[PDB]
RNA sequence: GUGGGAAUCUGCCGAACAGUUCGGGCUAAAUCCCGAAGAAAGCUAGAAAGCGCUGUUUGAUGAGCCUGCGUAGUAUUAGGUAGUUGGUUAGGUAAAGGCUGACCAAGCCGAUGAUGCUUAGCUGGUCUUUUCGGACGAUCAGCCACACCGGGACUGAGACACGGCCCGGACUCCCACGGGGGGCAGCAGUGGGGAAUCUUGGACAAUGGGCGCAAGCCUGAUCCAGCAAUAUUGCGUGAGUGAAGAAGGGCAAUUCCGCUCGUAAAGCUCUUUCGUCGAGUGCGCGAUCAUGACAUGACUCGAGGAAGAAGCCCCGGCUAACUCCGUGCCAGCAGCCGCGGUAAAACGGGGGGGGCAAGUGUUCUUCGGAAUGACUAGGCGUAAAGGGCACGUAGGCGGUUCAUCGGGUUGAAAGUGAA
């Protein structure tokens, strides 16, 4: 399927850790659980912030825990920067 | 409680203690007798009941009931042990099955005898 | 060796046989790739013993190159889809047969 | 749309209680509007009339003294087309009288129409 | 368990395409080993165009590896990790990869419960239950782990190998005393523990497997017998008739053959299922071209005489079923309420009766009844139970219209959901 994901890590080099949401059907109860996944994925670039919505592709194993490729950031993350602000702010 | 309660913990079962323990989940047990006496019930009733001290085959020191009229029961005696308490006597758990090991059935009992170990008598 | 064998179902003096597709180290009663028929060894009410195959399967599993042993390749050739085993050739052992005529409701002679 | 539809249902069901013949619902919603239709239909409600439905709505429902409870589901509910009668015989109190509602792609329908039509969808909630 | 993936191997079996040349070595040879070309290996006119091997394309079957989802209890366990998390480069593997050597960065897991502790093989399923759940994982079948206890690798397509090898340890048996040998958690069987669980059997006739061109040889896999009321909606223990209402037993204002056991028994007529005994055919059948342990069986016929076959619990209420005698708060019974102190339907015996029936009672364990952990399906003023009161993190829940999209949702089709 589709695989759509939040950076939630990108401190490794070539490296990020995107976590994934889903929905489990408790049938005792008859609700919805939601549940995470943390999934370590590969990027060559290093571009990947963190809070930026990517999309996951399946690989071969790259490392004993990375195992997914990143494909395309989706929505990219908002940053503030304080002297960019002021020099917004001065116009 | 609500559903989301319902969902992050569970329902428990209720609290019930075992009553006999030292059966460790088996019909019966085999034992040695270690004293023979007697003990008054509790009141209102008044009699003297046939009661021995029997260490199981697990070393547990159980209380025994001995059953029917008339026994025949020494120290260091073997019996067999089985689930059923008294409730005249606090304390005693168990009863003693006539009619095997060392424990012998009575002679003369004719109504619900094979619950007293005594054999089917000769129609003449 | 992939291979179309019998296996054994009914019970104590009832016997019953399937035919089965399975690899040749799994066990008689074990684990099997298809399951292809069905064959009666005791002869039914109308004087004759009972037998169905998946034409289709066999068919494939022959065509792949399954081996069949030796009593289910008497079971292929005479329902038609094997040549004969080259021991059909020689001819029964004659002799004389205790040809008295039995009552069939009754189990005694006429 | 479930906290609005259940309070419009419970406000018709205290005034049908109390022997009304008007009510006024606000605020509104074009799933609560589908519902009264299935409502009018099925004989329980005598008329409804939609009052602004584009800027403030507000929904006037003229009573009979005909229903005797009305729910709308608080959860999410799946159901298929093949499972609708089987869910009706457990979720209607008397299991004959009563009329389940479900949205479905063909639009919103109760649960006679739902099986003809063989789709399913989301239970939005029932009166009987 | 269920669904997938790419970075690999695959003896035997099916189908193509090409070869199978020459020296040496093991006391003697080779389809055993070494070398050269390109890889090899030859046998048989006894199997001469019939087997076998090697290389290259492929089908089929297995195997290695990776992965999404789902899968105990415990917070009176809150921090864990240092090859640990990633990167580069080398080595290794049939194969991706921290699998590991060197170097570089400080990451990785965790309040959506890491780690610590206790317990446990998992599934298809078994028992119970108006659906849900609960207990179990015993037989049979699929996967995994283990083979006296620890550690290794060799051969091999495939093992780190239950009845193969090497090393260490404990136990054990021989020794000629130098040292060797052994692993029933394979089928029987023996001590020990326990409340308790089986024959030191027959045969490869059927099915399956190994070797062999076949002929055939092995197979405690299996098939079939033995023991055990351990289980299962089975069958039988006779069908009629019989009043001298026999004898005898029990009870009685001591009523109506005084009431009952009682048409019950004895006796008379009939028929022999199951079992007993004696014989006969057997390509009846499991098996066909032939091959039958079971089989002293089964089938058919004959002999017989009701002949060989009914117990267990209960009778105060719950709960179907009552009287006499002995005992005297003693002996005793008991699942709960309770009975027994001189007229006991409750203790023990006589008689009579009720319920099941080759069974029937006691104990242990599970579910239901139990709405007695309440999703289906409960509660918190006075009965068990609203935090002393708020603010807020995660989480949960939450207005209206118009348009876009297709993850959830939904309809159809295909694959899969072993037996
Ligand atoms: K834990
Ligand atoms: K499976
Ligand atoms: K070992
Ligand atoms: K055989
Ligand atoms: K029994
Ligand atoms: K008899
Ligand atoms: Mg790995
Ligand atoms: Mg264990
Ligand atoms: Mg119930
Ligand atoms: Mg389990
Ligand atoms: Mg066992
Ligand atoms: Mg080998
Ligand atoms: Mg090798
Ligand atoms: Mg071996
Ligand atoms: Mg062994
Ligand atoms: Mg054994
Ligand atoms: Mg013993
Ligand atoms: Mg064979
Ligand atoms: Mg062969
Ligand atoms: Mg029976
Ligand atoms: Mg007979
Ligand atoms: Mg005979
Ligand atoms: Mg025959
Ligand atoms: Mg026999
Ligand atoms: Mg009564
Ligand atoms: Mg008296
Ligand atoms: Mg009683
Ligand atoms: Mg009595
Ligand atoms: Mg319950
Ligand atoms: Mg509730
Ligand atoms: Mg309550
Ligand atoms: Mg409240
Ligand atoms: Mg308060
Ligand atoms: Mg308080
Ligand atoms: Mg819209
Ligand atoms: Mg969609
Ligand atoms: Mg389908
Ligand atoms: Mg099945």
């Amino acid at each position: 399927k589709p695989v759509i994901g939040t950076v939630v890590s990108n401190k490794m080099q070539k490296s990020v850790v995107v976590a994934v949401d889903r929905l489990f059907h408790n049938k005792l109860y008859n609700r919805y659980v939601k549940r995470t996944s943390k999934f370590m994925a590969h990027d060559e670039t290093n571009a990947c912030n963190i809070g930026d919505r990517v999309k996951l592709d399946p690989s071969r194993p790259l490392s004993k825990h990375k195992n997914w490729i990143v494909a395309e950031i989706i929505k990219k993350a908002r940053i503030y920067s304080p002297q960019a602000a002021a020099a917004a702010a001065l116009s | 409680p609500t559903f989301n309660q319902l969902i992050r913990h569970g329902r428990e079962e209720k609290r019930r203690t075992d009553r006999t323990r030292a059966l460790d989940k088996c019909p019966q047990k085999t034992g040695v007798c270690l004293r023979v006496s007697t003990r008054t019930p509790k009141k209102p009733n008044s009699a003297l009941r046939k009661i021995a001290k029997v260490r199981l085959s697990n070393r547990h020191d159980i209380f025994a009931y001995i059953p029917g009229e008339g026994h025949n029961l020494q120290e260091h005696s073997t019996v067999l042990i089985r689930g059923g308490r008294v409730k005249d006597l606090p304390g005693v758990k168990f009863h003693c099955i006539r009619g095997v090991k060392d424990l012998m059935g009575i002679p003369g009992r004719r109504r619900g005898r094979s619950k007293y170990g005594a054999e089917k008598p000769k129609s003449i | 060796v992939v291979r179309l064998r019998l296996s054994r179902l009914g019970c104590k003096n009832r016997p019953f046989f399937r035919v089965m597709a399975t690899d040749s180290r799994s066990p008689r009663d074990g684990k099997h790739i298809e399951v292809l028929g069905y064959f009666n060894p005791l002869p039914g009410q109308d004087g004759g013993k009972r037998m169905g195959l998946k034409f289709d399967r066999i068919k494939y599993w022959l065509s792949v190159g399954a081996q069949a042993s030796d009593p289910v390749q008497r079971l292929l050739f005479r329902s038609g889809l094997l040549p004969p085993p080259p021991m059909v050739a020689m001819g029964r052992k004659g002799g004389e047969r205790d040809t008295r005529p039995v009552d069939p409701m009754t189990g005694r002679f006429v | 749309g479930r906290r609005i539809l259940n309070d419009a249902l419970r406000t018709i069901v205290n005034a049908e209680r109390r022997g009304k013949a008007s009510v006024e619902l606000k605020p509104i919603s074009t799933v609560m509007s589908s519902f009264l239709r299935i409502m009018k239909e099925k004989g329980y409600i005598k008329n409804f009339q939609v009052h602004d439905p584009h800027r403030v709505g507000r929904i006037t429902v003229d009573l009979q003294g005909r229903v005797n409870d009305c729910k709308a589901l608080t959860y999410r509910q799946d159901v298929k087309a093949k499972e609708i009668e089987e869910y009706t015989e457990r979720t209607l109190p008397t299991r004959q009288w009563g009329y389940v509602v479900v949205t479905t792609p063909d639009g919103i329908l109760d649960h006679e129409e739902a099986i003809k039509r063989n789709v399913g969808g989301q239970v939005l909630g029932f009166f009987y």
